[PDB]
Formats: structure tokens, sequence, C-alpha cells
């Protein structure tokens, strides 16, 4: 362990030792873009940092090439570095060029102290062993894997570390065998950097609404692809909000009162922003419970609805105006006439807040606006990196959504959102009628070649909005047995792919033996394997680790080779 | 054999549930703590006034903790049943320790305190067990059931209760290296509420239930002199506490006569004062409007109130029947009073304790002008009614001799050429003197 | 429990309008009900320079208390205070105590140099004799209150604390303390305070306490007597450590014996004031305790130590009388040293009064010796022997040794008397 | 509200029961036992001591119902009729009869005697005391006394009463000096009022179910109660810093005497304690009181409530700590009889220096403990009150292995401060 939970105050006491001066802005905060969970970490650090008048200067950062040269660009004043969403996995004094004897002050008397510190804040598991063991100057923001989970790794490094017969070849072949089998493991998520702050706030006391509101948005934006981590950290946010909401319940809703509720927030989408149609229309759950695709499935829509004794003009109203004798009895509807179609799951409790007199919104639908803004809120080496400025730039729009002054950006957010849960439709039902995705025995390809909006897929995040609608149709589907897949676009104007390796997942609320253990995105590894040798123009860059930009001609040849190659 | 007999546990400004999951363990001039349940258990929330040198912080807790007690270097809990006290420095150099209390048949902790040199747990039997800073045990002694505790720096003042002996109180000072004592089981003045608990009150019944003796705090003052605050709504300041025989009880303020006269005249009984500490005239006391007694989560400002004594009468108060007037007879012999006993308050602690701010002794001088200044008023008032003794009687008192000579002046130009010679005679006196 | 107003020496309404409220050995008060007020009647009983004068009044004060140089007076409820001067120099005043909601005053108190009020709730304000206030305190709820010339006395009784005495000497400036919230010893009524009882209904009900006096010795000893018929003392009052509480009259037996020594129960006696001994006191016989009636004249009944047991004395014998005697004697020497060394000598008479009552005493211990001597026992002599003051005493010590058919009780009487050399 | 039962109270009293076997009073020397002989009270006084004091036997008429115990006598009293007869066990001092003076309501309460002075208290709250002839010679009253028990020169007088409650008071009388310690201040006893068969019995024969008031080997007073704890004061001559400290618990310990379970038939009766060594009566049976004749007392050793709920294994970690706190307060207990006292025993150095070598070994396990714990906080606590050098030699041995090199040179720099100090 590097800092585990205990210690955070310990790190945020170095950092305003360090670098609290009034002087200037020795602080910079670099933050990984395309990450809802580093969006509100970022947020909450702002707000701290605002309040303790500390300056600092927030970088979002899209790739590790954009890392490396900012770093290369960075100053030698600035004596304190926050990474936020990523360099957990990856040999950061090796990768920015970091010699420990070029950043050493005071050596002298067992201590020690350095120019710059390096504070990564990520919850991808593969720690850098070279990271959270051996290195000073970077400096880990642990949840307390490592210190439980790291034993046998830490023996094992350290020996190779201090040993440099035949017993003694041994021994080392089997630490390093302990070492190896550390690697070659797929990356996953364990916790939220939104929950780790948010940690630590309560360890410095300075925690409140609006940063809890935060720390339940990073929280809930990880409940799409790792609802195991969601609901290992939903009872501390529970408890959060019965601490922190004032006694004065039942009173008069007032202009100005902020409420914070747990009330019954069904898993669709966009419900309270868009008709109950739509709702359930659009749900990845409801869409791969019912098979809405096809054609059959629109018309078992329409049956449940006609089931439910809800008229489909009731049902394509807006939600604001549906008859208050039906919005008032949601509950009750959906509970006699959802087990039938299997859509028990529907039902589900979440986090609401309604600011006054604006209306209610759930943490659901304000990550999806949040992520709306993200994607579309605004020869070949150069328009890329035209397409890496407007995805920094986006960052900004979502990060300013987050302000309660700016609920006209958000509703432009939900707007967005829900264009894009459409256009996202309309590609799976194209992909799904042409079964353009090819089963394999190793990995199921799909690859875009042609079609409608296809611009809307260059983005790393809709690529990966539409890979996560994909996987839950199949999740559901019994015959279709798991197996990682693979979705590719063509950007015509840089004639290059955008391979997104995925990784498949259990259905949604099915709690078995199996299930606990979480499934490893093995794509990482087999992809920097294969760029090594037999050079083809591979881009990786990305933070995320699954996710390469590939030539057009080169495209076929890789997945060959990956085909060829067993490691995932 | 009930009511008063139920030895509930007690914190200094204590809370009730109430009808809501917020309750107030303790409000110290140094913080407020909080507790809420999460629908199964608690979660304790300390914080503090003087955000710059503390920090405030929230810990889950399982046992459920009934007492609180915060110092300026650490905090203490306890519990009712079972009573497994704990114990938890602010700072982190210093490990908190949890402990177990030996219990007995009907056994509940009463109260607890904690000074850096000893910790002090009570006990409904009456037993007076103390550890040190580390939990580890140093004496147990046992004495009248103790009800409350309030400890300052080196100091700490409890009040015993029995159902035989009645409410006694001790001030004891356990000092870095020398206990000495300065009382013992002593009686007080403070009326228990006996009339106001006879099934008739509207809302205060709970808060009766949550403290039986209807004590709402026992806060020391800025100088260490102890202060009691309860149902009549006095404080009791102990003027003379260093000399056992010296012992003083002065109502210091008049919480229910203070609030009539701003309030503009109606006898209002929605307004209930919470006091926190008080410091030089400096009363800090949450005012609650409403018909619940105690505050809510949000804690309001500690809005400050300024000592009074209950002088005041309400013949003379209500010369303007309905910014109530007040007779300036009376009003310049309350300030002289007032005066009086925060010079006499100030001078115990100025060669005993020594120097405090800095400025002790310039708010010393400007108190005893203005206390000089209450006396020439009051002269001129009795040169008036051409009483010649009264104003000869009360120039005795004059501690400045250019107040002398003003009542000279005065005694010159008020129709009294009788009065010269003896004002000029105490003069010549004081040349002397 | 409940809490009413009463002086020093005060009667209850009775059935008569004149009521008496204090007594005092240079006055006294009666006051008349003239079917709307009652009004106050100040009369003295000292020589003619302290001139009888009354006045009629509108405030109904139901308190009193008289002094050398006035008499202060108030009421329970919105109890206007009217401290006026006996000496027509010293003008009169009038002003309004404060007061709460529900409180009332409980007695007045007056000093030569501060003059004192007591409250129900338990304050103890202090002001001048010109009215001008100088303190108000705090203590536990006055049922009474009684002030010397320059200190004070007061009894706090609470339905926790219960009755407890506070001796405070406020001074002109010195403010000597002695006991402060200390209990008192007096008992209070019970089988008296049962509802059966004749011609006692009405004070009972007005003074549930049943404390009748609260007055002084001549030394400023505090005196205590009740419905008990006990009178308390404070025999050791410079030192609170060392203070005592020894009963000098037990007024039921001395009515008892002084007329035949057999039953009686209708001689109760009204205390008024007392001065080395000089127990000057109302004798009233008759179903009227109080001195309803105009008080008869305050003849003396001298104290008597309660040494005197009903078995032994259902006539005096003489051979324990003198017991009695050096008991009385033993106990008024510190009362009467006190005096010398801390109030100077003011009578004057104390130095031969001293030396009287010393001759006295050991005259009395002479006695016992010879007493002990007819009862042929060694080791009572010596004890007896042991206390002996005077030289002189000590040689007829020795006389008596040599004569009393005793050779070793010589020898002892005549070491005893080489170890004064 | 009339609760004014003031029955007589004797040390170690002991009701009727169902047959005539009563013990009047029962002391460290000899217990005292009553029987009818179906028209009047025979009393049995023996002896537990040496044959020197031998045993014997008289015939009572008077029925008496108070008695106490001394080294040069025994005083008998009954509750009714208030006579004395404090007849001594040597033949030297010839025994003499008094008559109580007895009225109305009164009522002996509790009797005293001491070899210089006989005190006998009453429920009117009269301290009468009479010389060892039996003549009065100082009658005080003070609050209504229900207990009365006093040492060879002091006396710890109990007062009760319903407007005053529990007063203890501790007095010097001595010969011929008067001194006083502590006068009128309340006391922590319990009043029993929760509790029943075999039991009521017992109440009907004291209120508060006072067991004894026996002393120390030293003179330090000592009370036990219906909870079953012994009151000692440390430092009884100061006054401002008077200590109760709790010495042992029948209750809690009973508990793991037995088998660790609930019993109710190893009822404790205590007689006296000597440096640790207390002999109790293990009396068995459903009735508390013994109906045989008193065997022998068991010794058993203090211990006050240190021991928690949560033969039978006692935690080293906590009984080193309650012998700790054993050794601190004898420490204090043994030094109080150095200075005033003295050597009389022909042991206290002894045993002071054993105390101490054992506080100092507590100290060193403590020590362990908290170097166990890694606590260095602690441990520079603990290090503060070591007594013997050699002990704070052990102490540095302790610190160079307990892992922690602070520790060594914290406890050598208190060392060193003992080695200039």
């Amino acid at each position: 362990m590097y800092y585990g939970i205990s210690q955070f105050s310990e790190a945020y006491n170095k950092i305003l030792r360090n670098s609290s001066s009034h002087s200037s802005c020795q602080l910079v905060i670099f933050v990984s873009c395309l990450n809802i969970d580093a969006l509100c970490a970022t947020k909450m650090l702002s707000l701290l940092f605002k309040k303790q008048l500390v300056q600092s200067q927030i970088v979002p950062i899209f790739g590790y090439s954009e890392l490396r040269r900012h770093y290369s660009q960075l100053d030698d004043n600035i004596n304190s570095l926050l990474l936020v969403g990523f360099g957990g996995v990856i040999d950061l004094e090796a990768f920015l060029e970091i010699d420990p004897q070029e950043y050493v002050i005071d050596t002298d008397s067992g201590e020690q102290s350095f120019r710059r510190d390096i504070y990564v804040l990520d919850a991808h598991r593969p720690w850098n062993l070279d990271n959270i063991f051996g290195s000073q100057i970077i400096q880990c923001f642990d949840d307390g894997t490592v210190d439980d989970t790291l034993g046998e790794q830490k023996e094992a490094y350290y020996k190779l570390l201090e040993l440099d017969r035949k017993q003694r070849k041994k021994q080392i072949h089997e630490y390093e065998g302990v070492l190896e089998e550390y690697y070659s493991q797929g990356t996953t998520v364990v916790n939220s950097i939104s929950a780790q702050i948010y940690s630590l706030l309560s360890a410095i006391g300075e925690t409140n609404l609006s940063n809890l509101w935060l720390n339940i948005l990073g929280t809930t934006s990880l409940d799409i692809a790792y609802a195991q981590v969601y609901n290992r950290l939903y009872p501390l946010l529970q408890d959060e909000v019965k601490r922190l909401t004032p006694s004065s319940r039942n009173s008069v809703k007032t202009p100005d009162t902020l409420t914070l509720n747990i009330q019954p927030d069904y898993y669709l989408f966009l419900l309270r922003h868009s008709s109950l149609y739509d709702s359930f229309y659009y749900s990845n759950y409801v869409n791969a419970k019912l098979s809405l695709w096809n054609e059959n499935g629109k018309k078992r829509l329409h049956k449940m609805f006609a089931r439910m004794g809800i008229p489909l003009s009731t049902a394509q109203e807006t939600w604001l105006y549906m008859d208050h004798s039906i919005k008032r009895e949601l509950g009750i509807i959906f509970d006699k006439n959802l087990d039938r179609y299997g859509l028990q799951d529907i039902i589900r409790d979440g986090f609401v807040r309604t600011l006054g007199y604006r209306g209610s919104i759930s943490a659901s639908e304000f990550v999806e606006a949040l992520t709306a803004l993200l994607e579309v809120g605004n020869n070949s080496a150069q328009k890329l990196t035209n397409l890496r400025k407007r995805w920094v730039s986006n960052f900004w729009l979502s990060w300013d959504a987050l302000d309660d002054r700016k609920v006209e950006l958000l509703n432009r957010g939900i707007q967005l959102a829900q264009d894009l849960q459409r256009a996202i439709f309309n590609t799976g039902v194209a992909i799904l009628e042409k079964k353009l995705i090819k089963h394999l025995r190793i990995y199921r390809l799909c690859v875009l070649q042609d079609g409608p909006d296809l611009d809307l897929y260059r983005n790393p995040l809709t690529l990966l909005r539409l890979g996560n609608w994909l996987i839950e149709c199949c999740a559901e589907s019994e015959d279709k047995q798991l197996l990682p897949m693979v979705l590719a676009s063509i950007d015509e104007n840089t004639d290059t792919y955008l391979v997104a390796g995925l990784t498949p997942r259990y259905p949604r609320g099915l709690d078995t033996i199996h299930t606990k253990k979480p499934i490893l995105n093995n794509f990482s590894m087999a992809f920097q394997q294969i760029t090594a040798e037999t050079d083809a123009k591979v881009r990786i860059d990305n933070f995320e680790s699954s996710i390469i930009e590939i030539r057009r001609e080169d495209l076929s040849p890789f997945l060959e080779k990956l085909t060829l190659s067993g490691l995932l | 054999n009930t009511g008063k007999f139920r030895y509930m546990p007690f914190s200094p400004a204590g809370t009730p549930f109430g009808f809501t999951d917020r309750r107030y363990l303790t409000m110290n001039e140094v913080g407020y703590v909080s507790t809420v349940k999460n629908s199964e258990q608690y979660s304790i929330t300390v914080s503090f006034f003087d955000v710059g040198r503390f920090r405030e912080y929230h810990f889950e807790d399982l046992f459920g903790y009934d007492l609180c007690f915060l110092n300026e270097k650490g905090t203490l809990f306890g519990q009712s049943k079972t009573g497994q006290i704990q114990y938890r420095p602010h700072d982190s150099i210093h490990s908190n320790w949890t402990k177990i209390i030996p219990l007995q048949a009907g056994e509940r902790i009463t109260s607890v305190a904690a000074t850096p040199v000893r910790v002090i747990v009570g006990t409904s039997l009456g037993y007076f067990r103390s550890f040190n800073q580390f939990g580890v045990p140093f004496a147990v002694e046992k004495t009248s059931p103790i009800v409350a505790l309030t400890a300052q720096n080196y100091r700490v003042f409890s009040v015993h209760y029995s159902q035989f002996h009645g409410l006694s109180y001790s001030l004891s000072e356990l000092g870095t290296s020398s206990k000495r004592y300065y009382k013992r089981e002593c009686p007080l003045p403070m009326s228990l509420p006996n009339i106001n608990s006879d099934m008739k009150k509207d809302a205060n019944l709970d808060y009766y239930n949550f403290n039986p003796m209807g004590i709402k705090s026992l806060f020391f003052s800025s100088y260490g002199d102890p202060c009691i605050f309860g149902s009549d709504n006095t404080l009791l300041l102990l003027s003379k506490w260093r000399s056992p025989e010296e012992s003083k009880w002065l109502p210091i303020l008049d919480s229910n006569m203070e609030i009539w006269k701003m309030s503009g005249g109606k006898e209002t009984t929605d307004i209930h004062v919470w006091p926190l500490a008080l410091a030089y005239d400096t009363l800090n006391c949450i005012l609650v409007k409403g018909k619940h007694i105690w505050p809510e989560f949000p804690l309001p400002l500690p809005s400050e109130m300024e000592i009074r004594m209950p002088v005041f009468v309400k013949s003379k108060l209500l010369e303007e029947n309905k910014e109530i007037q007040i007779p300036v007879s009376m009003a310049a012999e309350e300030e002289y009073l007032r005066s009086k006993v925060l010079s006499e308050l100030l001078t115990d602690t100025l060669e005993n304790d020594g120097e405090m701010y800095g400025n002790e002794n310039e708010v010393l001088a400007a108190l005893n002008g203005a206390y000089d200044k209450a006396l020439l008023r009051l002269f001129a008032s009795a040169c008036s009614d051409q009483n010649v003794e009264k104003a000869l009687s009360l120039a005795h008192e004059l501690k400045q001799d250019r107040a002398l000579t003003a009542a000279v002046k005065i005694s010159e130009r008020a129709e009294l050429p009788s009065l010269v010679k003896k004002i000029n005679n105490i003069r010549e006196a004081r040349y002397e003197q």
C-alpha cells in the first residue's frame, strides 16, 4: 500500500504544505476527459481547493501522448501533480522519464523529500508494482486493495529488488512467477474516484450536500458496466443521505430547498424528461429483456402497455403532463404487471434531487446528460488532433453542466442524450438485422464499414455506448455464451478504424457465485503485444486501454494476428 | 422513589431526540456534537466553532453513545447502560482508546468529563471513578450521585444530587501536580423544577423526560467562574470562589426579564434560551423561537446576551405601560452593581491567574471609571432629593479622586452648600490616604 | 413546604385585631386592624430617650424588625420597604423590592451598616439605611432572617436541602463569614405538626416551621427558639469547626418544675432577649401562647443545662444541683471570655464577672470533690481536681483531702500543687 | 409522608428472629447475644481474644436493647425507659447505672463508649456524654442521631433525618482535648428502598440496613451497609481533601466464590479490617442473621469494585491493575498512622516497604502490558510513578527489549532526572 483509506488526510495536508501559497499556482490537476467519475472527482477537488484558496490548474488530457507532452512542457516550479482517472497501470516514472535523483532535495536522518509529488488517483486495479511499491515520487491513493490482496506480490517484488546457487535461482523464478501471474490480468474497476475523494473529505470534514451529490453522480456513473461496484458502494451513499438531510422533514416546499431523496428510481431511460413509452423503448435493459430491435418487440411493448391499462396516448405523453392519476400509480401498476415480462429488475431505488421549484431529477438521468455533453457537446495526424481538441473542449461543457446556475445547459445535455440513444438504437437494429456480428470461438467481431451517422462512433464514449447496448442485448440471450466483443468504426477522413475491445457481463440482477467474480478485460495486453511486433501504425494512447486506432488496410491483418493471439 | 430518582444521563447543553433522528449530545464553547440514526444505528458528528485549530469529523457508531464532552485537546464519549466510555483526542499523535466501566445492578452513567490531567466518569450510584488520558485507572471514589459534569483546562466542577442530601455542588481543581480542592458537597441555590413539573406544561414534558433536573448547562467562564442555567433561566456565578469561606452565589443574568424588556412589552414564552458559554458579559446562547425548547440540526447563530442583575423592578418598569423604557434612577445603580461585580471578579484573576489577553488592566481601568461615574450619577440623584447624608454616604465609595472633585462640583452646583464642606473634607482625607 | 411572611418574635392574627409583629429589648410593634388596614404602633421599653410614636399606615407591612436606631417594614408580595429611623434627624424613605412571578418576601432584618431582606426563592438582596442598594445575592430559600449590630443570621429551608443556618458579618467593609449554608440542628415539629392540637392550630398554619424567636444574646450569640421549646445557642461561634450546639434552656421542664414540680401544660413562655443569662421573657398562662393580649411584664428566667432527669426529680437534690451549676459556669466561661479578646471590654464588668464565674466554677468543683469523697472514690476526685484553676481552691482541695479518711487522696493533690510551682 | 421510625441501632446489629437468639452488639474482641427465659432477657457477653478477656454472664431484668463493646468496658441500654449499664470487664472500675432522660417521642437510638468518655444518642438529636462514673459531662444537640460508633478517642457520629438526610460527622473528644475534623457533612451511604422473606424482619430492625460501623486497625472510620461496601477516609485529618474510597464489595465478590453464578446463601457479615485482612462470618442459610452462635469470622482481603461482569480465572492485565490500585490506596493509609499515630503494631514500616515493592511490581507489569500494546504515551505516563530506583532500572531493562528506541531514551531521561534530584 502507499496511501490507505485512513491516511488520505496525510496526503491532503502534504499537498497543502507543499503548494498552498497565494504567491503562485504550484498545483496542477491532470484530469482524464471522457470519464464522468474523473469529472466529478475533479469537481470535488476544485471546490475543496476553492474553499482553502489553493491556486490550481485543471488540464483535461485525452491520451497518454498528451500527458507526456504536457509533462515535458510542465515547469519545474509546479511541485504538486494530481493525475485523476489514469496513471495507475503504467510505469509512470519510466513513461515520463523520471529519475528520483533529479527531483530529490534534502536527502538528510532516515527520511527523504522530493521537489515534486505526483498523486495518481484512479480505480483500475492492475496497480503497477513499480508505482505502488518501488517509487517515492509517485504516490497512489489506494482504496485498501494493496494492503490486503498484494502481500504475496509485495514479498515477490521486494525479494527481487533486494537480490538484484541453484536454490537461489529456483526461488527467484518462483517469485518472478508470482509477479508474472499478477500481470497478464485484465483491467477492471473496483471503486469510484468520487467515493474515494468523498472519503478524504469526510476525513477533513468538508462534506456537504453538493459534495454528496457529486459523489452520487460519480458512483452512479459505474452502474452501467460495473454494477457490482455500484451495489457495493450504494449503502454508504444511502447512509450519507440520511446523515446529511436536515431534520425539518415534511416541511413546505420553498424556492431554496435542495432535497436529496432515496425514492423509487426505475431503471428506465430519462423517465422524467421523456415519455413513458420512450423510456421503456430506449432502455437498454428493456430492450435486452424484450428484444425490441426486431419487429415483434414493438408489439410486445404495446401489449405490455395495454396490459397495465395505460393508454398509448397517455403513455406517449411527456412525463410532466401525464395525468396525475396514472403518474401516482406507477409503483402499484409496475408491481402488478412487470414480473409477467421479466422486467422485475426495472423497479429500483435511486437518488432524486429537487432544487426548489425546478422539478425532480435522478442521478441516473444526470449522468446520461453529462455523458451526452461529453460526447456531442460541440492529412491523417492533424484532423485526429482536431478531434482530440473538440473532445477536450466538451469536458468543460460537461463541467459547467454541474453548476446549478446552468440548467439551460443540462437540458441541452438531456436533449443530446435522447438523440444519441436514438442513433444508438438505430445502429443497433441495423447491426442485428444484417447479422454483422461474426461469431467466433475467441471473440465476436463486429466492424462498422458503412451506414448513417457513422461519424458519431469515432468518439470512444459513443462507441462504448453502442457496445454496452450490444453487450446488454447479448447478455440476456441464454444461447449466446459469454465472449469478448470487438467494435470498429471506419473514420473516412483519416482512413483509420477505432477498435474497441469490450468485455462480456452477466445479466443484470443475476447474483451467483460466478457473478461475484468480476470479468476482466484482457484486450489491453493483447493489443500491446500485437503492436510491439509487426509494426502496423497502431495508436495505443487512450487511458481506456482496450481502444486503439488502426489504419484501414492494416485492420484485417491485425485481427488475424489477434485471432492467432491466445492472450485474451 | 421515582421521577428525580431517575439518574438519566446528562451532558452539558444536551438535547432530546424529540420527533426526529437528530440529537445534540453536547454544546461546549468549542463545538457541538450531533447524532443521527442510520435506520439501525447512530453516526456521530463532531463540529468545532474555532475552525482554524480543529477540523470537524464524523464516524460510524455502533454502541449508540448517550454522553459526550468536548475539551480543547480531546473529546470523550460515554454510554448510559453498559457504559463503555471512549476517549478520542483531536490530534492524531495521541491514539484514542475505549474502556468498559464497572456496571452494577441499576447502575447507569449520568455524566462524563475530561481534563488534560485526568478523565472523570460519573455514575448513578454515586461513584467518582477516574482515569488518566490514556485509560489507565487512577482512583475510585464514592460520593453523592453525580448528575452533571463540566471541566475547564485544569479544574473540574460537578453537581451532586440525591433524594436525601439535595443539590450539592463541588468545584475541584485537579491541577497538573497538585489536587487543590476548592469546594466539596456544598449546598447550592439552584431551583429544581417542582411546581412546573406538576402535569402542567406544553411541549416541556419531553425535555423534562430527557433531563429530569432541567439543568441546561454548567458552562464555565473565560476566567474559570462556574455558571449554572436551568428552568429558572438565571445565571449563577461564583464571585469569590477562590476562598471556600468567601463562597458567593450571585445571579448575574435574568433571561426572562431581559427577554421581556427587549421584546417590546409582551411576556413572550415562545423564546427559549440555550446557553453555550459566558465570557465577561458575553453570554452566547441560541434563542430558539417556537414551541420546541431544543434547537434543530441547522444550529442557529449563537446570538449574544449581556448580563443584567435582577434589580429591574416590575413596578418601576411599568411606568410606561403598553424599546422598553428604563428608569434612569435604577439603571445607573444596576450599572454600578455590574461594574462592581466585574471589577471584583477581574481582581481575583489579576494577581492569581495573571494577565490573560494583555488588556485586562485597561478594561479594568475603564470599568472602574464607569464604576465611579455611576457613583457620581447616584450622588447627583441623592442631591436632587436634598438628602445631604445620602450623598455623603455614597461619596465614601468613590475610587478616583478626580471623580471626587466632580462630586465636589456637583455638591457646589446642586443647591447643596452644606455638602461642599463634607465632600471637601473627604477629599482632604484622601490626600493623606 | 408553603412559604408565607414571618418576622422574629412574630405573632399570628389569632382572634383579635391587635397583632404584635416583633419583640425587642428596646421596643416592640403592635398592629391594629381598622377594618381596612393594619395601623403600625411602635412603643419602646427603654428610657424616655427612645420616644414612643404612632402613625397611620395604608400599605399594610406584614414584616418588621426593630433595632437601636431604626425599624424596617415590608410585605411578602409587592413588598415596598419603609425603614423609618427612630431618631427624627434621619428621615425615612420608601422603596419597592424587585420581584419575580410568584416570588414572595419571607423575612426582613435591619443592621446599623446595611439592611437585608430575604425572599422565598432564596435571594439575599442587601441595601443601605437610605434605600440605596449595595449587593444582590442568592442562597438557599430563606424562611427567617435576623440581624445584629455588625453581623446577620439567616435560616434557610428547602424541600431538598431542608433547614440550614447561615452566619454572616457584612460589617461596614469587612465581610467576615463563619457558617454558610450549614445545616441547623433545630428539630422541626413532627408530632406537633400533626392535625390534632389545642390552641396552636392557628400559629402552626401561620408558621409551619414553628420557630417563635430568633434573637441574640448580649455578645451577639445567635439564639434559636421554636415550637420545640428548646433554646439553642452557638457555643464556639468563633471557630466554625469547633462550634457546638448546647440547649441552654428547656422551657417545658422549667415551667413544669417551677410551680410545684407537678404536671402542667399552660405555662407557655414567649422569649424576649438575652444578656448574660438574663433571659427576659413573657410569662403568660392560658390558651394564648402568643401575646395576643397586651404583653405582661417580661420577667426573667435564667437558663439551666438539661442535666435534670425526671426519674431523679419526680425540690432539687443538693448533691447534683451544684453539678448543674458547674456545667452552667463551664459553658458560660468561654462565652464570657470571647468578648474580652474579640469585642473588647465594653460592658466593663467582664473581668469581675468572669472572676466570679471562675470562682463559682472551682467552688462547684470543690463541692463535687467533697461529694466524691463521700463516694470514697480516688479516681473521681482526681479527675475532678484536674480542672481546678484557683490556687486557693487547690489548697482547699488539699485540706479536704487530708480530712476525707483517705491517705492516697492527699498525695495526688499535693503532687498537683507541686506541678503548679 | 410520615416515616419517623427511628428504631435503636447498634454495631453489628441483629434482629430478634423467630427464636430469642439476638445479638445486641458484635465486635472484634467478642460478641454479645440475647435469649429470653419466657420472663426476661439473658445477655451473653463473650470474647474472641486471649483468655485475659474472660467470658462473663449477668442476669438482665430491664430488657436491654443496645450494647457497645470496648477494651476497658461494655455498655448496655434499652430503647424505652432510658437506663445505662456501662459495666467494665475489669473489676477495678466499678459499674454504674444512669437514667437517660426520656421524653415523649424521644427514644434511644445508639450508644458509644470510650475509655475516656461514654456518649449516647437519641432520635430527638441529642449528643449526651457522660464521664467514666456515669455523671453527665456535656450534652449537645445535633441532627437526629441514629448511629453512633466511637474509637478510643475519635467518634464517627452519624445523623439522619427526613428534612436533613444522611449526614456523617467525625470528631475528636479525647480525655480533655476537643478537636473536630468533619461535622454535618453528607455521606454517600445508600438507603435500601428497592428491597421479601427474612429481609422484611431486618428492615423492621433497622431502616437503612447499616450492618456495622467498625474502625480500622489505625482508627480510620469505616461504614458498611446494604450496598456491602467499606467507606474509608484516606485524608481524614484534612477536611478539604476528604475521600470516601470503596474498599470491598461483598455482593460482587461473592459471585465468583461459589461457582461464578448468582448465589443467595453465602451472605457475609464483616467484623473488622486490619491491613487487607477483614474477618467476615460466612453465614449460610435463608436467614441473613446468624441464628447459631457466632463462629470464627473468616478472613478476606479487600477488593474495591474494579472487576467487570464481562477459583475463577482473573485477567492478569486487570489483576495487577487491581493490586496496583490496592497498593496505591493503602500507601497513604499506612502513611496516615506514621507522623501522628506513630508505631504501635511494630510492623508499619515493614508492611509499608512491602506495599511499595508490590506497588512498583504492579507498575512494572503495567509497563510490560503497555509495551506489548505498543503505546509510547501510555508507557511514558506509567514511568512517572516508579518509586524504587531499582524498579526504575528494571523498567530501563524492559525498555531496551520492547522494540522502541524512543522508549529507551525517554525512560533513561526520566532516570537521569532522578539521578540529580
